[PDB]
RNA sequence: GGUUCGUUCCAUGGAAUUAACGUAAACCCUUGCUUUAUUUGUAAAUAUUAUAAAGCAGUUCACCUUUAUAUAGGAAAUGAU
């Protein structure tokens, strides 16, 4: 029941004195079985299946060591040579020591919900500019455009604002096809008038989905985040220092 | 189409092939006459020498020295003379020494010694590994990390132990030993190149342990405790340096652990492990009184 | 048995491999201690150097030397670091 | 002097002193080293001797 | 209504380790750079990988 | 010695191995998107402004260039987004 009377303490693993034991150990592996399976045949790089290899920090993390990036580099290297070796000549052994290196991550995936169509043609583009939001009803039609029920001139009284509303439009060479009744709420003039400008293009995408190259390079399918800066405190405005006295 | 789809008849091709060409390659390879094969380059790993004799130490050039320029005059009870610009170490001098170190790593083997041997070159990885194998020991073939000996308590904190008894059994009751239990040191290192990693050797020199060292023409033969004249730059003279100090181990395995089969244990418990005995039994005192 | 409350013993414990209560049988006297001072960018930073010896009274004697900002812990260092560096001193007839 | 004091020629001499006596007067010196014995009829060559 | 806690150690809330200390601390003779290392000498931390 | 917004990262040194704080990350507002909820907010409505809980998202992909082959960087309204 009582100890042995001789005991001497071995390490377990050879690598004992090494930067990193346990790695050596997975990495010494691949050197013995690149070693006796070296003489089966390999296949062409553009035949082999591609395969998503673990990266260094998820080795460090598995093996919770800190491993050289040139010394994994090296080991990845081998790995990809014994992944060439032809799958029916491909042992049983090097299936498993190479499954161990398969990174399973799967990015997340979000994907848009597509504006619908109403049943009486008109789809709803949503658009905002710094405080604003619009939401332009955009049907086929002569031309007209009525911004919250007026006329894009009783509106907007600067013609600066009236052509870039309609943008989406007039790059396009469809004013005369689409008629809009949009419906915009806060910010002010150009606040309202670029807000318009996104909702139109979107909502003109829901009709023709192909113009997105061309809208692109007009610039009305990019949304400005540009905003007001909070006024912080010390400060006379969002950045304006007060007078600083030397002396 | 026709065009991708040859590739398709290559790729299911090549296990034919492979089998096919494999089995011919057993009938006629072997025909005209008998090749008398006196050297491979891999033979000193496959099957090292038990023994390294004056034409093996030659042939591996065990006896290029470094420029006459670049000399350390300490060591120069080795040199033989002077050619090509190059001090050429003795011959008998190098076979002398390197017989001498594998009674050493012999004897400590047989002891239950923990050797290490290491090597820290581009191409003395397979070399330091396959020694370990047969001498049952640890390898080194990377950058000696500063104070692995000296600071061992630190950097090998976590790496685990395990208690082995005579036959190299593991033991089970040693749990609470190797929680406290600091990290172990090499009974004996055995260098192939000296002359790079001084570090580890003034941490053997710095805790009382043996070395082992290939000095060349140009290394200060003062390092280790057992030199072995040699070139060190070679790779094929260091594996047949290697080969016999492994098969060395491997013959001192033998007799120790052939002569646990017959209850004759060539060594005692270190003074670490029996200290803890000494605990135990101190501890287990008081389960009989109380 | 609480000799050592704090834990500065025990990472010597492992080193010489000897009980907390016969470490301190071991005689220990502080022999120099030098308020050392280095100028850096932030000031002066006064710290104390020490000089220990750890003997057992029977050919072993060691020599530790540390520093720190306070005294206390530049005492315990080169106590500890003396402990661990005790070394045979030959002696005829012990005298 | 930008050299160090290597003693690797004196390993047994320094480990054979440091094992036969305890630090712990009025006990028994614990066992020595496993190499001790190992290299006790294996002393090094002369070395430094023009 | 009361929902007293009961600790275990008295390392697992600032509050009860500050006012320890603190008592410690009033008497003249009290070894300051002492009763500190006493005390988080009796803080164990778990085993964990630095990696 | 390189590289990086950065003692960031890689390589290396005849001495390094590590811990804490700052840093970084994360957090709150803001931006696009998904689901949830529809009153006191929303013209209608098959739900699209607003309101606000949670989740996702970037230099990600593509293109070009790339030292010691180890670590990467560039292009900025006419690649995607
Ligand atoms: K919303
Ligand atoms: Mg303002
Ligand atoms: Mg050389
Ligand atoms: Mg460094
Ligand atoms: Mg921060």
């Amino acid at each position: 029941f009582k100890l042995h009377p001789y005991a001497r303490a071995v390490p377990v693993s050879p690598s004992y004195f090494t930067r990193t034991p346990r790695f050596y150990d997975n990495y010494l592996s691949l050197e013995k079985l690149m070693e006796e399976y070296e003489d089966l045949p390999v296949i062409p790089a553009t035949a082999v299946e591609r395969v998503a290899w673990k990266t260094l920090e998820d080795i460090r993390k598995e093996l919770g060591e800190q491993v050289k990036a040139s010394e994994f580099a090296r080991c990845l290297a081998l790995v990809k040579r014994l992944n060439s070796i032809h799958p029916d000549l491909k042992p049983q052994e090097i299936k498993d020591v190479l499954d161990s290196f398969r990174r399973n991550v799967q990015p997340f995936t979000n994907v848009a919900k597509p504006i619908p169509i109403d049943q009486f043609g008109r789809a709803c583009g949503v658009g905002k500019r710094k405080a604003s939001s619009a939401r332009a009803f955009v049907v086929e039609g002569t031309g007209e455009v009525l911004v919250n029920g007026k006329t894009l001139a009783e509106y907007f009284g600067r013609v600066h604002d009236r052509e870039s509303a309609v943008w989406a439009l007039r790059a396009t060479n469809r004013i005369d096809k689409y008629n809009v009744w949009v419906k915009v709420e806060g910010g002010g003039t150009t606040g309202q008038a670029e807000a318009i400008t996104l909702a139109i293009a979107k909502a003109l995408l829901a009709h023709e989905p192909a113009l997105k190259p061309a809208l692109r390079r007009a610039g009305c399918v990019t949304r400005d985040p540009r905003k007001v800066e909070r006024k912080k405190h010390g400060h006379v405005k969002a950045r304006k220092m007060p007078t600083w006295v030397k002396r | 189409d026709e065009e991708a789809l040859k590739l398709k008849q290559q790729i299911e091709a090549i296990p034919g092939n492979f089998k096919l060409f494999k089995q011919t390659k057993a009938q006629t390879q072997k025909l005209g006459a008998g090749v008398e094969v006196r050297y491979i380059p891999e033979q000193y790993l496959r099957n090292p020498p038990s023994d390294a004799s004056l034409e093996d130490l030659m042939a591996a050039q065990a006896h290029m020295g470094h420029n006459t320029s670049l000399w350390n005059p300490a060591n120069a009870r080795y040199i033989y003379g002077v050619r090509q610009g190059i001090h050429i170490i003795s011959l008998e001098t190098t076979a002398t020494h390197l017989r001498r170190a594998a009674r050493v790593v012999e004897e400590v083997a047989y002891r239950g010694g923990l050797i290490l041997f290491v090597g820290t070159r581009p191409g003395q990885r397979p070399i330091v590994v396959r020694a370990a194998e047969l001498a049952k020991a640890c390898h080194l073939f990377t950058k000696w990390r500063p104070g692995t000996i000296t600071n061992r308590e630190q950097l090998l904190g976590g790496v685990p132990l395990t208690v082995v008894d005579e036959l190299d059994r593991p033991l089970s009751g040693f749990e609470d030993h190797l929680h406290d239990r600091r990290p172990l040191a090499p009974d004996l290192v055995v260098c192939l190149n000296p002359k790079e990693n001084m570090t580890l050797l003034y941490e053997c020199s710095l805790a009382k342990i043996p070395t082992i060292g290939i000095i060349d023409t140009n290394t200060n033969p003062s390092w280790v405790t057992y030199q072995i004249p040699a070139n060190d730059d070679s790779l094929r003279a260091t594996a047949l340096i290697s080969g016999v100090l492994g098969r060395a181990g491997e013959r001192g395995q033998k007799r120790r652990l052939e002569a646990a089969q017959r209850g004759v244990v060539t060594w005692k418990t270190p003074a670490d492990v029996q200290g803890y005995f000494e605990l135990a039994s101190a501890r287990a005192a008081d389960a009989r009184r109380r | 048995d609480g000799l050592d409350d704090k834990g500065q013993y025990q990472e010597l414990k492992k080193r010489t491999g000897m009980s907390v209560r016969q470490i301190l049988q071991l005689k220990t006297k502080k022999l120099v201690h030098r308020r050392v001072v280095n100028q850096t960018r932030l000031g002066k930073i006064a710290s104390d150097s020490v000089m220990v010896i750890a003997g057992n009274g029977d050919g072993w004697l060691g020599l530790g030397m540390a520093k720190s900002v306070e005294a206390s812990i530049a005492v315990e260092k080169a106590t500890l670091l003396a402990i661990q560096n005790m070394q045979p001193i030959p002696r005829y007839e012990n005298r | 002097g930008k050299g160090r004091i290597f003693q690797a020629a004196k390993v047994y001499q320094r480990a054979s002193e440091a094992a036969a006596t305890n630090i712990v007067s009025g006990l028994p010196p614990r066992n020595p080293p496993l190499w001790l014995k190992a290299i006790e009829s294996i002393p090094p060559a002369e070395i430094n001797t023009r | 209504e009361f929902n007293i806690v009961n600790m275990r150690s008295f390392l697992l809330n600032s509050d009860i380790l500050t006012k320890i200390l603190a008592l410690k601390l009033k008497n003249r003779n009290a070894r300051v750079i002492k009763i500190m290392d006493v005390i988080l000498n009796k803080a164990n931390l778990p085993k964990i990988n630095r990696v």
